[PDB]
């Protein structure tokens, strides 16, 4: 009945979780900043010759919704952890997301990818190396992406699927 | 646990019972709701414990069968005004000692009940406005009420979302780029050269470009169909032209193109030329298959299966062996109630253009073969499993609607196909009769011998094939 | 090992049609019907003490796809030609469906049954006498059903199988 994968996209407010997701789904770049509460998307796609159904939970970065987090990290099979490369604070918050996920699912081996978004912007303030170092300490791949430009977008989501498959 | 308000000040605090909510047996693992009262349904639509954004879609898509839009708005506004609890004993004691209360319980209920429930009410509001805006166009008092509601929401907690929804409502009142990594292939030309729209026809346009432009055209038509044209089986009712104009525009395009394929075949009276014509059409079928244009595939298969075309045994004796094989594979998609088609669809890598007919039949039978309500203990529960089934169908549809085709529009070929009118001024019976007669004329029944007819095409009949070229 | 019959339901849309096939296949002494489910159009039955399998193609809802009609009809051995007793147009449509079936099967007698269906509590506008006379002139059975109450549903399909057996 085709394999289904529950992906969750988490990260600080404004980093571009929704922009990344809607780019993947619709090949469209959302230019407005509308704060998400809880959105859901489905996508049938062939990865590595196998057809699968992606279930993408797009979540709220705004701190006002921090209580509703546990609620989705339970279901989720794999996580996109997104920060923006021009937002040092969004990078620092990542550690908290990773730690909460590990906690809730009670495992060290939880499929996730570290996404550094907005890499089309030249005003970079988080260094690739800094993020790459964090990725390895987590034992997870680091992918830089631009939801505006499409760079890395498929690479990030589909890499996550590959991780969930091997898990 | 955690205490709730009184069921006498807040209707959505009524305890779950088999007289107000029934769960499906199986299980994430969140409960799946089988039936419930409207009150209970709306409570779960905005439950505090867990997320279910799929439930938001199901509900907003199908609610009008059991609850009016104004009633819905009233009940969510009601749901949103949760009364705060009175200070506890610990709290009372501190206030009479001149201290600040710890307000532990109040702070918990705010963070673990009020905040999630209000956020999810606003979520229903965002989606209702973003994706089901038609309720508001057809009832402006409803839009006023929503605008007022959002605009009276105070509290810094909800500040960011209130501003956002206000902006979205405003965009929708007064009214879509695509980005590809890759660049689209080059538009392909045959005998008819660019600009020469007078010469465009089935044989003179490049068969590759015919499939592509029809696929862009048909994809666009598929993507325009809203779930409002689907829920309630309204496309089969008296006012179908009012409620389902996009669905009908699209079915109508399909029927024209099928009848055009038929007409092209049976109006080519010379056997050899007709063979070229049938052949080219099967070539177009092949490019359709490549593009995952399943609506287009069926257009051709229906044409071939039609009464005046199916009987032309002399024409199909002369089709290349490879092409018999293609028409057979394609026809077989529809055998056993579209078994192989459904398998293929759920297995390809989109973009694709599904065949919309399967969906219409399933939605209709779903609406017709399940009860609106379930009676338990004298009470009437809304039968929600019926509604979830319809939503899984509208969901499938919406899902295939996202991925766009990486192909260049050629405006003149696009216009040519948008204006295609095989039936002319004739009614469907008299045109259908004509086609069948022409079929009798060109290949009579046994045992009448097969006549000969003069050629009609001045240009070359050789197909340029279905393999794309590539200069630069 | 046993005979499989291909039955095709045709008739004007937007009236009662779908109710017929649903009423046969199911037996709503268990709730929840799902046409999504494979072989929810397959039904094993004993007619005149000879067991057989009924394959019902009812494309209700696809009426607007009028050029797909020859294709669907072609697949079947026997035909249920359905109209609604409170919709004169659907009755007047019957002649054309029949003429169309004769055409794709290429025969003057194709096993078919005329079915007049009572889909709601509205005033009847096709009296059973006109329907019978029309059925008589075509030389085919006439069955009147109210699919809402299960009345006459089996009589319509079973009669049709009898016709296929006595062709
Ligand atoms: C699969 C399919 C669908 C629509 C169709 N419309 C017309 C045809 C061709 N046709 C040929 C004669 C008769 N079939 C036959 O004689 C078959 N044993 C041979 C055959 C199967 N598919 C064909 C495709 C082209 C030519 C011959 C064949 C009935 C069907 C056709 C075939
Ligand atoms: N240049 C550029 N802008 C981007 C990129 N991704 C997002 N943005 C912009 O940044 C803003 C935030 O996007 P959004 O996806 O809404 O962020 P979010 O993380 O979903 N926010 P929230 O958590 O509140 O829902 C928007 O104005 C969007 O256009 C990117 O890769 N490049
Ligand atoms: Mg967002």
């Amino acid at each position: 009945g085709m394999t289904e994968y529950k992906l969750v996209v988490v990260g600080a407010g404004g980093v571009g979780k929704s922009a990344l997701t809607i780019q993947l789904i619709q090949n469209h770049f959302v230019d407005e900043y509308d704060p998400t509460i809880e959105d859901s998307y489905r996508k049938q796609v062939v990865i590595d010759g196998e057809t699968c159904l992606l279930d993408i939970l797009d979540t709220a970065g705004q701190e006002e919704a921090s209580a509703m987090r546990d609620q989705y990290m339970r279901t989720g099979e794999g996580f996109l952890c997104v920060f923006a490369i021009n937002n040092t604070k969004s990078f620092e918050d990542i550690h908290q997301y990773r730690e909460q996920i590990k906690r809730v699912k009670d495992s060290d081996d939880v499929p996730m990818v570290l996404v550094g978004n907005k890499c089309d912007l030249a005003a970079r303030t988080v260094e690739s190396r800094q993020a790459q170092d964090l990725a390895r300490s987590y034992g997870i791949p680091y992918i830089e992406t631009s939801a505006k430009t499409r760079q890395g977008v498929e690479d990030a989501f589909y890499t996550l699927v590959r991780e969930i498959r091997q898990h | 646990q955690m205490r709730l308000p009184s069921a006498d000040v807040y209707r959505f605090a009524e305890p779950d019972s088999e007289e107000n909510i029934i769960f499906e047996e199986n299980m994430a693992g969140i409960p799946i709701i089988k039936a419930g009262t409207v009150i209970k349904l709306i409570e779960r639509l905005t439950y505090h414990m867990y997320a279910d954004p799929n439930f938001v879609r199901t509900f907003l898509t199908t609610y009008r069968s059991f609850c009016k839009p104004q009633e819905l708005l009233s009940l969510i506004i009601e749901r949103f005004e949760i009364p705060e609890p009175e200070p506890t004993e610990a709290d009372r004691i501190a206030i009479e000692n001149g201290d600040q209360p710890l307000s532990a319980e109040l702070k918990r209920f705010r963070k673990e009940y009020i905040q999630p429930v209000q956020l999810r009410v606003l979520n229903v509001c965002r989606h209702w406005v973003e994706h089901h805006f038609y309720d508001f166009e057809r009832d402006a008092y409803l839009l006023q009420r929503m605008e007022e509601f959002i605009g009276t929401v105070r509290g810094k907690a909800m500040k960011k979302w209130v501003e956002s929804i206000t902006k979205i409502i405003q965009r929708k009142k007064i009214a879509h780029n695509i980005t590809f990594q890759s660049s689209p292939p080059t538009v392909e030309w045959h005998i008819s050269r660019p600009g020469h729209i007078e010469t465009f026809d089935l044989l003179t346009l490049h068969p590759i470009e015919i499939a592509r432009q029809l696929t862009l055209l048909e994809s666009d038509l598929y993507r325009a169909v809203q779930p409002s044209e689907l829920v309630g089986s309204v496309w089969t009712k008296e006012d179908k032209e009012i409620n389902s104009p996009n669905l009908l525009k699209m079915i109508r395009h399909t029927t024209n193109l099928t009848l055009w394929f038929e007409k092209c075949i049976v109006e080519t009276e010379n056997l050899e030329e007709r063979v070229a014509v049938v052949s080219r059409i099967i070539e177009i079928l092949q490019v359709f298959q490549e593009l995952n244009n399943f609506n287009g595939v069926l257009e051709v298969v229906s044409a071939m299966n039609s009464s005046p075309v199916y009987r032309l045994d002399h024409t199909f004796e002369q089709i290349p062996s490879r092409q018999k094989k293609i028409l057979e594979e394609a026809h077989e998609l529809s055998e056993d109630h579209y078994k192989k088609y459904l398998a293929k669809l759920r297995s390809i890598n989109p973009p694709c253009v599904p065949f919309f007919g399967i969906y219409l039949t399933n939605i209709l039978k779903t609406e017709e073969g399940n009860p609106e309500v379930l009676k338990r203990h004298g009470k009437e529960l809304i039968n929600f499993s019926k509604r979830r089934k319809v939503a899984e169908i509208t969901g499938e549809i919406q899902q295939y609607q996202n991925q766009p085709y990486c192909l260049r529009v050629e405006s003149d070929i696009k216009r040519f196909f948008e204006n295609l009118n095989p039936m002319g001024n004739s009614m469907e019976k008299e045109f259908t009769d004509y086609l069948f007669n022409k079929s009798l004329e060109i290949e009579p029944r046994n045992p009448k011998p097969l006549p000969r007819f003069p050629k009609k095409y001045s240009y070359p009949l050789k197909s340029p094939g279905v393999r794309p070229s590539n200069p630069r």
